[PDB]
């Protein structure tokens, strides 16, 4: 469940790069290339496409995560001034149709509070990263899987993580 | 030959696909000639971050521009309209043998933004959002064939990627949202407030413990609907409490729209999702209360409808009830009483059958203890399309028909209860 | 001639890309690469180099012509201000000299008056596309034809093509 | 053992090749050293669009920068020199073996414009257009050899692009252009405005049918040349009227500049094209016209050509008569009489020849009828050059001798007409 | 040693491209690629990097030596405005680890006084040409030669020259 | 354990490598998951030429950001550390078979700046310069393990680069530099100005010709250290005279930091370089000169090395003199006289021997004739360390002892001198 074996108290967890939010994954739009061509999407990681996902609790407001989390682990306001790019590329085979499409991917950062081995209260902070693209190739007509063009929950397309320190009191 | 669009009434926003270019090389970005061996490139470097997306609606006075963004981003959480920082870029290199063309074009993601009531589209808006482009590659034109002169075609568009419908509901933003802060376990009873009189609204509400939930309005009327949250309980969590995400985006669970229709919800509720029920525009000042209850019994087996009551069946003879009709797969329900008195003896004919839509039923007896409802299985696998088969039931019991759609060919369902001696 | 299979009036031509302009081929210069390496010469789109050749007539001024052609085809007024690029590369084989230049190529508009199946007056329109460039290996003295650095009259690399609409009156 | 321009008077604009570089490496960009496996790259991003044009004039006051840039644009349509936003770029990867360098140099095209005037240039510029580049990849260098010093080279540059000469003459912008509206078929009579009075000055026109036609000014006087608009009617047409592209860049077909001497133009011109007409400074103020005709009988045997009228030939001995010559394989022709009354008996001896170039030659009797001018070929394949041959011909009857030039030894040709008895 | 078959004057001498300068190697950082990836670093020579180093003497000052070699040789002031850039690609072998590091070349050059076949005095300029990258395949804890990343005099990657001109009395 | 730093007392500025990347991914760009046959980049392509540099001091006050990068650039010659205009950019082609990701981390070029004191370091600042980055390659992560929690690392930072040490020495800012403008040939003399009195100051000079000097003050008090200008001399040139560069990075070569102590140097100095003498603080206000002498002789035997004057010898017995021990392979030399009358008969045993560190040592017998000193070879390859080993010396006879250091076990080398007889 939400069981943990830790001591009561509030955490700051890094949970990992590589996360990808619902519904949001073909808001950037994508590619059809063809027939032995080779497509390149990119993007730039500065200002307001940098600006990260806050999710407070009652015990955790905004302030209090920006602190804690970049205190502990990296500092993403003085971060994410400076732009970063990153690129995709993908190669048609001959005689079929590829589409490749965008998305960003996020570092997903966790305040827990912990009272007797469970996690009873949880905030939540999605920090811009980098992207990701998924491809298919595909005929004209053919039927496509909701899955490939719909996330319905968040997931990490890496190994998720667990990285904790314990917040000390004021 | 139309499709029946089984949709409750409400808002919806349909990505319909990427690659969408329009007639004429209106989109045209350009053509290199590439000689053999050598390579070719186009490319959208963002210098400008400028786009521009294409907007046509049906009406300008509540489908306009601005709504028609708010509801995608309600949607599928789109933010840029207007702008883009998302470069692409297509590289060709033309084998040693032949020469090589590249065409690239601009090309658009379309969502179509349609109000749907009671088997119609009422209100219509398609955005045609700015995408990252189409490529496609062709061997080196011949000297000379010759020009063959062609008109031009219609205005209109033509998809390039590959086929896509995806429908996401949307809350509508005219009506209010209250919300139940505390969680719900085996019991809740929400006064409807004086805040939002009259009016249709929606109540965004959460649960502590995974389970089948009876959800219903005092004297199940007005009948009510309910809603999933997409996507929702995956984030800030604390225990016992609503954490409201802010999500417009749901999707539709059961519920009717007819509101003088006395109904009740048996729903399976996650304790890691929202949910919204909404209220219909009730007609009278009369208050009333919505109640939530925990189901540990039989009318589990109920999950997922809405159980119509059913109250005029005081003669015997020919009724029948029409619903809008369930999509394949999902569930309608009836809660009936068979006339006359009960004296665990007097019976009578019953038919029960469908006029379009297959259906196939479970009929259910009635009986409630001091431990609850009790339901029990007494025919299954009832294929309710022009039934020709009858039972006999007890006069003055109670039943329950649970029907599984399973082809949809009109709008509505329409139930028949025959009753003859 | 200029006889056309088409009833009397006016018409909106699109005549297709990959046109080239005579005399204008060298003007943005070439580069000279030797001995294995690889040359990449390209352009942007934008401004003062994406401004269109009129070529208007009696019947047909200039904003006749831009109005219709905008109207029926692409407007190349809104798209021209968004930059867009191309480059071109060549690979020079092993000890050879190898020259490739650069010439921009447009999409070439029509507004012809048509008088019993005969086109008796013509306006032009040469919108900015993207480029070509024509490459050659050369030894030290070596003659080469006039026609590679010199078009006389204009052409069309592509097929060319013949895309109409007949002009209502205002 | 300089070459002969045979160039008509007037302004020229010569592209001679790209990929000029300095001397004493003032256009190195830099040198990359790759080792082996590696790759190596050097950009010009178009960051700033400065580009740095060289240019030297043997007159300042008339071949200005100016002056020569608007010649250029007139010749080749060339309007960024300080700028530019055309990106060159050197890739370079080792082999696995060696290493290896790569030296990258700033390019100009080399355009001179000359002022050439009676068989010299009287004015020259030269103009170093700004380029994309030249890529020299060489062995990495061996230590350490030894330096061995090395004094500068003189000033000037080296080409390292590939042979070029490309020669476009251009209108004189001092002179006025005046239009003919109207295109021409049959017959047109041209009447000399005053708005251009002495000054040399150019006529615009067209032509409805492809044909031969006449063109000259009252009594041939003065002698005209035309010149073709290069790449004209390939646009905006016009049915049966001009229409002007305001091409400057011209190509010349024949004429002589000597204005004293009597002569006709025999041309073919193209209904597709646009022709220029130049009318030289005439010392008188009597009013003139230029006549054009289509010819449609034997006088088109004279295209392409001028024909000088000779008039002096009054008595036996030697004459000759000079002109500029014209190119290899192109014509000049020449009416003459012989001396003597036309008794169609009376005879005398004549010689023809040339005293430099070499030229084939045609002799045409002429004889005037109702029905036009009519040309008798009376001689085939005469070699004009020191031609020693000699051929009877009637006193008082007109010939015509059409000469293609073959070998061009001289800026001028000679032509002797020799008569004896 | 500093002896010169040249007459008695004083001389402008490029002296070449790819000259690196001592102690400076390392000061604009380097790059760490693994397993298969490749590594590009480049730079963009423009303003405050393209700034030149002279080193003057009692005979030759900054000004004497700026003109002289401006005018016999390339003159860095205009050129130096107009940005260039260069780069470098280096890949990793599978399961190994590279550094690359990146330094900038210089032209140099010299004005030398002569006399009685002697060189007495020099004066030395440095004008920012384009970079360099040494790269290294190295193990966890491999000692590496402290000259790969540290240069003690100033020295030619390539061959060095003598263009020499000599200069005439005002 | 700790190692012996052998270090003179000064400053040094020590570049400990490059691709260091704090702990916790505080440093991480971000990572790309790459499906098998395609690719993916990673850029820094500096539109924002902003780094952010770290640093962390011991002693705010004088070793403050501005002065610790005032030392790198005395070093090194770092000049940039708010910004870079350098590119990095990392690409991945995934393998046919399998996916790929990349993790790109930003990275610092570590540089420590200590000042070190009598044998340990009294101040210490490290400034971690933004560098080119680092990217690790790995397999793609497979569904799903299992996450396993774990505690956060303490904060540091992690070497990904290759092992780094290169310590460089530079000039005390605080201290006056003194100039001898002219090179020094076979003997000079500079006094001491009273514009640097009492303070510690260098003084720079060159020499004419490469060769051994003798350097010291009068009476040999105070000692002086000497040191290179590293990389001087490769530039500007004026014969017979001094050219500054400006170089503040120094390489030392020998000299003691005691000032009591008398001594003097014998070195070997190139005429190609530059070098920098350091006189310590005098607590005398008497004038001083610093001489320099060309050594042509036998004293060319004792480079490089300090030469310790010994005074107090005029017993029997234990005698003991410490000093800061030269490193490795480098050299200290000592110079004493056997007490008693020389007679030429009288004689005494002595024992040489070091307590810790291992030197072999050279005896020299001194004799002062007219032509210079005289340095008679008497033992060889002496190994000091606990010698038990003893040599009979003449009474009032004068010695040398040159010692190579071969093992360094302490931060200072204890000669003995034990006289018996
Ligand atoms: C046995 C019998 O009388 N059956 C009638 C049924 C029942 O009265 C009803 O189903 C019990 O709830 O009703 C029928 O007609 C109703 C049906 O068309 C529904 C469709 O949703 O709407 C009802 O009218 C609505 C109207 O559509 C609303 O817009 C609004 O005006 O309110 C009224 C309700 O008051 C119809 O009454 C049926 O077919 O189900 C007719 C049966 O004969
Ligand atoms: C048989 C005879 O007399 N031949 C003489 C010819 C003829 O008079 C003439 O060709 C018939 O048109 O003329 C010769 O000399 C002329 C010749 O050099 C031409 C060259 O183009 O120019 C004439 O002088 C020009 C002068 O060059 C102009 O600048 C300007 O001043 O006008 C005069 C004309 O008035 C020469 O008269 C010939 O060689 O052709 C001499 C023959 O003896
Ligand atoms: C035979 C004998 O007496 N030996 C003593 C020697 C000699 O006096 C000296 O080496 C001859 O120059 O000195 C010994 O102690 C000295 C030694 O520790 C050195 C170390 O560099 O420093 C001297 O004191 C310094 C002090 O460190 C400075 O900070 C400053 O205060 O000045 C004094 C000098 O006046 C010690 O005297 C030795 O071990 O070499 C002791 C021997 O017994
Ligand atoms: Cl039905
Ligand atoms: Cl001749
Ligand atoms: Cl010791």
């Amino acid at each position: 469940s939400d069981t943990i074996d830790l001591a009561d108290g509030n955490y700051v967890v890094r949970r990992g790069d590589g996360w990808i939010l619902s519904r949001q994954n073909q808001i950037l739009g994508g590619s059809v290339i063809s027939n032995g061509s080779t497509g390149i999407v990119g993007d730039l990681r500065v200002n307001d496409n940098a600006i990260p996902y806050y999710y407070p609790t009652p015990s955790f407001n905004e302030e209090y995560i920006k602190n804690n989390i970049q205190t502990v682990f990296t500092n993403f306001t003085e971060a994410n001034q400076i732009p970063i790019g990153f690129e995709f590329s993908k190669t048609a085979p001959s005689n079929k149709n590829l589409y490749m499409y965008l998305q960003y991917t996020y570092i997903r950062y966790e305040i827990i509070k912990v009272l007797q081995h469970e996690i009873i209260e949880r905030a939540v902070l999605y920090v811009p990263s980098l992207g990701y693209v998924k491809s298919i190739e595909f005929n004209p007509g053919e039927k496509i899987n909701k899955d490939f063009y719909f996330l319905t929950n968040d997931k990490c397309i890496l190994n998720e993580q667990f990285l904790y320190k314990k917040i000390l009191e004021t | 030959t139309q499709r029946v669009l089984p949709y409750s009434n409400g808002l919806y926003v349909i990505n319909k696909g990427d690659g969408y270019i329009r007639t004429n090389d209106k989109d045209l970005i350009g053509t290199l000639l590439i000689e053999a061996g050598s390579s070719g490139s186009i490319i959208q470097p963002r210098l400008r971050n400028t786009t521009r997306p294409l907007f046509t609606t049906s009406n300008d006075t509540k489908f306009s521009q601005q709504y028609t963004e708010e509801r995608l981003k309600d949607a599928f959480n789109v933010q840029l309209f207007n702008t883009s920082t998302s470069l692409f870029k297509f590289v060709e290199e033309a084998p040693s043998d032949k020469n090589i063309c590249i065409k690239a074009y601009n090309t658009y993601e379309k969502y179509e933004l349609i109000d749907y009531q009671n088997g119609s589209i009422v209100n219509k808006a398609e955005y045609y959002l700015p995408s990252l482009g189409y490529c496609e590659v062709t061997n080196a034109p011949s000297p000379e064939s010759e020009v063959v002169k062609m008109q031009v075609a219609e205005d209109g568009f033509i998809q390039n990627g590959p086929e896509e419908e995806i429908v996401v509901g949307v809350i509508d933003p005219s009506e209010n949202i209250q919300e139940i802060n505390t969680a719900i376990s085996d019991n809740y009873t929400y006064n409807i407030p004086g805040i939002v009189n009259n009016n249709p609204f929606y109540i965004l509400f959460t649960v502590n413990t995974t389970g089948i939930y009876k959800i219903n309005a005092q004297n199940n009327l007005p009948s009510l609907k309910i809603y999933e949250a997409i996507g929702s309980g995956n984030r800030n969590f604390q225990s016992g409490n609503l954490c409201d995400d802010d999500i417009k985006a749901i999707n539709y669970i059961t519920g009717f729209d007819s509101p003088n229709a006395k109904s009740y919800l048996v729903v399976l509720l996650n304790k890691d999702k929202n949910y919204y029920i909404r209220v219909p525009q009730t007609s009278s000042n009369i208050e009333n209360q919505i109640q939530f209850k925990r189901e540990e019994g039989d009318l589990r087996n109920l999950m997922n409808s809405s159980v119509n009551i059913i109250d005029n069946l005081n003669s015997t003879g020919a009724h029948y009830y029409t619903r809008q009709s369930p999509d394949v797969h999902d569930y309608i329900s009836y809660e009936f009483t068979i006339p006359g008195n009960f004296n665990n003896k007097d019976t009578s004919n019953i038919r029960l059958y469908t006029s379009y839509n297959q259906g196939i039923g479970t009929l259910f007896r009635v009986t409630e203890t001091i431990d609850g409802y009790n339901l029990i299985n007494i025919q299954q696998n009832l294929h309710l399309l022009n039934n020709t088969n009858s039972i006999r039931l007890l006069n003055g019991a109670i039943y329950i028909l649970k029907v599984e759609v399973t082809e949809l060919n009109n709008y509505n369902i329409r139930l028949h209860i025959d009753i003859t001696n």
